[PDB]
């Protein structure tokens, strides 16, 4: 493949004239990620280190679950009254409850 | 004189032709001495370098 | 910029490759970034030092 | 200028063959004028005339 | 060598 080599060859270098007239760095790209991968090595060590030092159910165990959007209301005691009272009455009449016991006078 | 970078030069074989860059007559001289037919020197009539 | 990208094509080099890594990493960062700063925010600072 | 040394490199010519072939046949030129010089010295213009 | 003769004259 000798001569689609030095074609390719010819190729590469017509490019990389045509990027040194037009400024443009075809590395930058590839520098930046390099950095960003060092960044990213110094980040998990130090969450290597953190998960070293408090283990990973501590870690894990310290994620938030509080939200306030999240919060269930449970205020319409007058429906659930009425409600309890029919479940009350329809068992007492299918004879759920034949007698007076202490789950009859604690839903009273 | 930074222990931490501490300066050395690298023998390496130029694989390309560099661009030619502007030289005195005795320094052009002295490469061409030096490199043999591996270096051309070449006068700018322009500016006598 | 054209003939760039033509040559570009016929070489089957992708001149936005090592962006999209960076974008990709970058992405990464923020992410171990943000791990840090929850468990910052959840040991403080005297603690996690 | 760039793509014209990237084209003469793929092609393998040399450009500067023709002027280093000339500056070392214009060293020849002044050995042998410097003889003849010599020669016109030692026996005179009218002699080798 | 058709092809890198064309490859050398197109240059």
């Amino acid at each position: 493949e000798e001569i689609t080599k030095d074609h390719k060859v010819l190729a590469r270098q017509q490019l990389q004239v045509l990027a040194r007239y037009l400024k443009m760095d075809l590395d930058n790209g590839e520098r930046k990620f390099l950095k960003e991968k060092d960044t990213v090595a110094e980040l998990q060590a130090q969450l290597d280190y953190l998960n070293a030092e408090l283990g990973e159910f501590f870690v894990n165990g310290v994620a938030t679950s509080f939200s306030r959007k999240k919060a269930r209301t449970f205020d319409s005691s007058w429906n659930w009254a009425k409600q309890s009272l029919l479940s009350l009455y329809f068992e007492i009449i299918h004879g759920v409850l034949k007698n007076v016991d202490r789950e009859v006078v604690s839903e009273a | 004189y930074n222990p931490e970078k501490k300066e050395m030069i690298q023998e390496v074989i130029v694989e390309e032709d560099l661009e030619p860059f502007e030289a005195s007559k005795e320094t052009a001289e002295q490469f061409k001495h030096q490199h043999g037919d591996k270096v051309d020197i070449f006068e700018i009539p322009e500016t006598g370098e």
